[PDB]
């Protein structure tokens, strides 16, 4: 189904297309701020010497000096903040690569949605793709609990499991399944007298 | 142009006191904010004009080229007073006298049309609109759908147990590094 | 809007400001992937599950009182008491001074669709439990919840049932304190003011900065226009828009740098709500000081409450061990 998947929609990579994309904007306009006069006469360099006078040259190459120094700081500032979100996120992978891969995660909603199982990296250009592998429960019935059950006088509270009944038989059960087994010693301990 | 005061604005009655001596008004911003006539002593409260965004609400040029312009944040009979010649900045005026005007707590949605349905949120209008393109096709906005409501029972007794399960892929794409460069 | 923050009404500075290139447009595109951002944190934080579970009819919970949490059925708005107060307490003419280009847009989920959303979340947590989080929401009565909740912490289930109404009395007691608490002291919510008020000081500092001269004659550009002939009148309102233009340029940068302190903190909140609330965490310190057992989310105006629940030991008697 993956393979399919990533096939029909166009919208699935859009998360590496964005950093390109948003890194090839800001050169493009970077490269691109080389023909504004930023209040001079002129953006050409050489003609802009070469017309005005010694004493008001300077007054107008410093003026164009310290505009592209101001682009040059802006697009330096943007890469900062940038490289830090990016930083934030390549955390974000290690982590994801040390648990889910080279373990069993337990976080709740961490690797992938529902039990977590394993996963399988991938490689991406700039970026890398994880393959999260989840169980999820689907068909369910409706029983009815009982918080303990009093036999000799004395409580029994299950092991591991949950009592239930199908309305004529109590049998405990596991958790995230459903498996009936027929309550007993080895199922149940017990916690005092039943009232 | 109050006693040599090039400035534009909409001149109304303010009810603002005045010291004998004082005659300007100001704000934090060193903007005058009140005047006196020379002629006839009045109170008089200089506010500016109306303004606003403006958005588009385009589906792609493949679909089709029926738009939706959104007046963000204005009252929202200036516009068709704005219907009049060489009175309004932008040049299609013509658009004014539109298709159904709508109001929302953004702004008036002048091209599109309310339904009462309700569905997933296509194209965000704002404060809990949202258009989409539908089809005999045209642009109709909507109340957000946060899902379909679900009951979920409850008793003293009762227990939902699973009897089955689907073992499930999904994926996680994930920026690593960005494009090294230098100057 | 630069042209009308920057430059007057005046059509003047229009052209000298194009001169300048494509200053404004880098800004709206930065300060509205801003704006993205801020709707998308939103998104993320409150709307994990996308079923609109509905709160059960009737309130007996195995004893428990959720009253001040579980909506309000009188006020219309399905805020409950605990919220009312946090909105309340935040409290948020200077807004009719912003002619000056500056606007403050609406958020995309209102406070009502906010309101159902943590309503969703803290009803199907009280019937449900964990799994609505992973597939398929299935209830289970409340005190079971709780002993398949202490279950995690060490110790066996035979404590909450053998002692179902102390717990009961201790939560209920402990749910008024908490309520009593946060009404008492002014700074119980002063962080989410300090928040409004770093917005407000920004843009009430930025409005100021337009009547500085900025080595300029005056800071009004109609009377410089009128007063000043065009060729000198240049070099004067050339600084003033370069002064503005560093203002806004300070001010989109400040913005930035708190805009990423906030995505930080909304990935925490986010990582927070699916850990604390839709399961039972074992981190240390991470819900709650103390063994965690569960969590209740609450909204509040540009943030979020969480009521981390935990079980502290008490009384120690010391023993000799092999
Ligand atoms: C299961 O739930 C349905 C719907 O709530 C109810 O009608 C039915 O009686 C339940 N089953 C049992 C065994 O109680
Ligand atoms: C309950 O399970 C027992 C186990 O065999 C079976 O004999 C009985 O018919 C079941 N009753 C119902 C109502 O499913
Ligand atoms: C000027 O106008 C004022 C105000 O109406 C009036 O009192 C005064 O007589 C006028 N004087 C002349 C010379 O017009
Ligand atoms: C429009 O259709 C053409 C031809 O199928 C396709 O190449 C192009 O990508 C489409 N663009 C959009 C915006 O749908
Ligand atoms: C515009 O003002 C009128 C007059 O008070 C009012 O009735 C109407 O609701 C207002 N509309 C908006 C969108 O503010
Ligand atoms: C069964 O559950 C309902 C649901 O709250 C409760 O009102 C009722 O008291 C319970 N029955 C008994 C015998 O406790
Ligand atoms: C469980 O679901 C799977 C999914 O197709 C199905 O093949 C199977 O028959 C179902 N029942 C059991 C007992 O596995
Ligand atoms: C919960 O507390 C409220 C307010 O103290 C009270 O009115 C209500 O009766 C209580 N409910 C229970 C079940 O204790
Ligand atoms: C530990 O127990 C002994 C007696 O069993 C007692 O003398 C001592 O004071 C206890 N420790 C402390 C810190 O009280």
């Amino acid at each position: 189904k993956i393979q399919d998947s990533l096939s029909s929609t166009p919208s699935a990579l859009g998360k590496l297309q964005d950093v390109v994309n948003h890194n090839a904007q800001a050169l493009n306009t970077l490269v691109k701020q080389l023909s504004s006069k930023f209040g001079a006469i002129s953006s050409v360099l050489n003609d802009i010497f070469s017309r005005l006078d010694p004493p008001e040259a300077e007054v107008q190459i410093d003026r164009l000096i310290t505009g592209r120094l101001q682009s040059l700081q802006t697009y330096v500032t943007q890469q900062l903040i940038r490289a830090a979100e990016i930083r934030a996120s390549a955390n974000l992978a290690a982590t994801k690569m040390s648990e889910c891969v080279l373990g069993q995660s337990k976080r709740v909603d961490f690797c992938g949605k529902g039990y977590h199982l394993m996963s399988f990296p991938q490689s991406a250009p700039h970026g890398v793709v994880f393959l999260h592998v989840t169980y999820v429960p689907a068909q369910e019935k409706n029983f009815t609990t009982a918080p303990a059950i009093c036999h000799d006088g004395k409580a029994h509270f299950p092991r591991e499991g949950v009592f239930v009944s199908n309305g004529t038989h109590w049998f405990v059960t596991q958790r995230n399944f459903y498996e009936p087994q027929i309550i007993t010693t080895d199922n149940t301990f017990v916690s005092g007298n039943c009232d | 142009n109050f006693n040599g005061l090039k400035g534009t604005g909409v001149l109304t009655e303010s009810n603002k006191k005045f010291l004998p001596f004082q005659q300007f008004g100001r704000d934090i911003a060193d903007t005058t904010d009140a005047v006196r006539d020379p002629q006839t002593l009045e109170i008089l409260d200089i506010t500016p004009c109306s303004f606003g965004g403006v958005s588009v609400i385009t589906p792609g040029t493949n679909t089709s080229n029926q738009v939706a312009v959104l007046y963000q944040g204005v009252n929202c009979t200036e516009v068709p007073v704005a219907i009049h010649a060489d009175q309004l900045t932008p040049t299609w005026r013509v658009y004014s006298t539109g298709s159904n005007v709508f109001q929302t707590r953004a702004g008036c949605l002048i091209g599109a049309e309310y339904v009462n349905n309700s569905y997933e949120c296509d194209i965000p209008i704002g404060a809990g609109i949202c258009a989409s393109y539908q089809t005999s096709q045209s642009i109709i906005a909507y109340t957000m759908s946060l899902g379909a409501e679900n009951s979920v029972a409850y008793s003293n007794n009762s227990i939902a147990i699973p009897t089955n399960f689907t073992i499930s892929v999904t994926t996680e794409i994930l920026p690593v590094s960005m494009t090294k460069t230098s100057v | 809007d630069c042209t009308m923050y920057i430059c007057g009404d005046s059509t003047e500075c229009s052209n000298l400001l194009l001169q300048y290139g494509s200053f404004c447009t880098q800004l709206k595109r930065a300060l509205t992937g801003i704006a993205v951002e801020q709707d998308k944190n939103t998104q993320e934080v409150f709307a994990q599950v996308k079923q609109i579970y509905k709160t059960p009819p009737i309130k007996y919970f195995g004893g428990f009182n959720f009253s001040q949490i579980l909506p309000d059925p009188s006020k219309p708005s399905k805020r409950s008491p605990i919220e009312d107060l946090l909105f309340n307490k935040v409290t948020l003419l200077i807004c009719a001074q912003k002619f000056k280009g500056l606007t403050v847009l609406p958020p995309l989920l209102t406070d009502e669709m906010i309101a159902q959303y943590t309503s969703a979340l803290l009803a199907g947590t009280i019937t449900s439990g964990w799994t609505f989080g992973a597939g398929p929401a299935l209830q289970i009565p409340f005190p079971m919840q709780m002993a398949y909740r202490f279950n995690g912490i060490g110790v066996t289930q035979n404590v909450l049932y053998e002692n179902q109404k102390l717990i009961a009395n201790q939560f209920n007691s402990a749910i008024g304190k908490i309520q009593d608490s946060l009404s008492s002291t002014p700074s119980a919510l002063g962080k989410l003011q300090d928040v409004v008020n770093h917005n407000a000081q920004a843009l009430n500092t930025l409005v100021k900065q337009l009547s500085s001269k900025f080595g300029a004659i005056s800071s009004v550009l109609n009377d410089i226009f009128s007063r000043l002939d065009p060729p000198e009148a240049e070099v004067q309102i050339d600084r003033l828009i370069t002064g503005r233009l560093q203002s806004l340029q300070t001010y989109v940068t400040q913005q930035l740098i708190r805009a990423a302190e906030i995505r930080a903190s909304a990935n925490l909140a986010a990582t927070k709500m699916s850990e604390c609330v839709l399961g039972q965490s074992k981190r240390v310190d991470f819900c709650g000081k103390g063994y965690h057992l569960m969590s209740f989310p609450q909204s509040a105006p540009h943030g979020v409450v969480f009521l981390h629940v935990t079980y502290v030991p008490a009384q120690e008697k010391n023993f000799t061990t092999a």
